This record gives C-alpha cells, structure tokens and sequence, in this order.
C-alpha cells in the first residue's frame, strides 16, 4: 500500500510478480535500485514473504548480503519474518549467517526470539555461531529463555550454545528464565549444565532471582547433576 | 519495571500498529535502560510518527531504534 519511495520496491512488497519481472527484464538496474531505507526489491520481498519474487531476483544474480540502513541483510529480514523457503534459498546463494545489524544481532537472534524453529536449524546447520553476542552481550539463548521458547532452548543447547554467557547486566539465560518464571526452561537449562551460582551485576544468582519455590527446585536439580558424574 | 511487563506493554501498544513482519520488539524489551510505561508509549508513538515522515504506512526496525533513542534521554 506503499512502503517505499521507489516503485519497484512497492511492487516487490505487494507481490506484483508479473509487473516486477516485466519491468526488471526491461531495465535490469531496477533489480538493485535502493530506496530511502537503503533497501532494494530483495529486502522488501523477503519481508512480505514473496518466495517467487525472491527466486527471480536470486536467479538474476543480485547481491544477497547488502544490508539496509538499519544494518539488516535479506537473511536477517527473512529469518525474522519467519520465511523458511526464502531463508533456504538465501543460504544456497551465499547469504552470510553471522552478519550483524546495527544492534549486533545475527539472523539467529531473531529466529530464536520469534520461535522460528525450522529457520534456526537451517542457520545452525549453515554455520551460525550459537554464541554470537549482540551489542548488549546477549545471545540467541537469552532471548529464547526470557520469552519462554522451550523447544528453541532445546535446539540451541543441542547445537552446543553456551549457557553461561553474561549480558551487560551480568545475566545468563538462566537468570532470565528465572526472573520471568519460565519453569521448564530453567529446569532444562540447569539439567543441561547452566550454573545456578553466577551472580549478575546486582550480585544476585539465578536462584535469588526466581520464585522462592523455583529456586529450591533448581537447587535440587543442580545438586543432582553434581552428585552423578 | 518487570521485563515480562515491559514486553506486555510493548506488544499491547503496538498490537494496533502496522509493524513489518521482521520487527522484533525483544531488541527493546531486552535493553538495560530503566524505562516507564509512559516511555514505552512514547517510543511507540514516536515510531509511528517516524514512519509517517517517510510516507510509509508500515513501521520498521529503524523507526523503533530511532524512537527509542529519542525518548530514552
């Protein structure tokens, strides 16, 4: 309904496939024309989820790693907006899995935060660094744990993400799971080795941050993991 | 305020807004700055305004980054 100042981008977002192919086949430069957001038809097509348009662009050979003015590459956009097919297509074409935007996030931060399970797996199979830290020193796991994304927490641990990385507030993902009462998340993290002993910057451990009972449960489970092994 | 509450207010205020699919409010919810329920409301309003300045009816990540920086000090 008009999201850009450049027509080809509005076409890209609105899914006008035939018009887009038609104009671009006449003027190939339109495929890489930038708008007021340093976006091209690719960024917009990824955002709206128009797989066909994206495929056309990629077969045409357009660059796949150009970031928009907020630092978002097409893979950040597709991953975040949950576009599986497009994400796959982008990876075959060489999209950078560990590219960062203006806030230090990789596409994996978004996939994890927004429950994009299948996408997270593709990114991780694609070489994604599970411990990438954003500008506040937060990882994909901090986002998943904080929000209560259980299965995503499984996936990250299963691809060996570290559980004891501290963000600028000194919080690990367990601290976050605890503070937001994400029970199953917290339990899984402790059963998976997360430390119940790390003090954050307010000098509070995950236990002190949790509900009284939750603290006692995690306490027991941590000592259970200690005892055996 | 509660990080959980902070998320609730952000999703509540932006629930009537037209955000692009790639926007992830957790980028803001997760920040360390202590902010009020009023700041979140202003951040959200300022984001819509910044979108309008670009004759854009969809709100983008950049609008939020911008608005966050404006409101929070």
């Amino acid at each position: 309904g008009c999201v850009s100042n450049i027509m080809i981008c509005n076409l890209a977002y609105s899914g006008k496939l035939d018009e887009l192919k038609e104009r671009i086949l006449a003027d190939k430069s339109l495929a890489t024309r930038t708008d007021q957001d340093s976006r091209t038809a690719l960024h917009w097509a990824c955002s709206a989820g128009h797989t066909e348009i994206v495929e056309f662009l990629l077969q045409l050979g357009v660059p796949v790693n150009d970031k928009d003015d907020a630092g978002w590459s097409p893979l950040h956009i597709a991953a975040s907006a949950g576009r599986d097919e497009i994400v796959k297509a982008l990876l075959v074409k060489g999209a950078h899995v560990n590219a960062v935007n203006q806030n230090g996030c990789t596409p994996l931060h978004y996939a994890a935060s927004k429950n994009r399970h299948e996408i997270a797996v593709m990114l991780l199979e694609g070489g994604a660094n599970p411990d990438a830290k954003d500008h506040y020193d937060a990882t994909a796991m901090h986002r998943a744990a904080a929000k209560g994304n259980l299965k995503m927490v499984h996936i990250l641990l299963f691809y060996k993400a570290s559980t004891n990385i501290q963000d600028t507030e000194g919080n690990t993902p367990l601290h976050l799971a605890c503070d937001e009462e994400r029970v199953e998340e917290a339990k899984f993290l402790v059963t998976q080795g997360a430390s119940i002993y790390i003090e954050n910057k307010e000098e509070k451990t995950p236990l002190q941050v949790a509900k009284g009972g939750l603290g006692l449960i995690l306490k027991r489970l941590a000592e259970g993991e200690e005892a055996s092994m | 305020m509660d990080r959980r509450q902070k998320r609730l207010i952000f999703s509540t205020i932006t629930s009537k807004m037209n955000l692009s699919e790639e926007v992830d409010l957790e980028d803001y919810v997760a920040r360390p700055d202590k902010i009020s329920g009023a700041d979140i409301n202003s951040i959200c309003q300022e984001s819509g305004m910044l979108a309008v300045r670009e004759n854009r009816y969809i709100v983008l990540a950049k609008d939020f980054e911008k608005a966050y920086k404006t409101v929070i000090k």
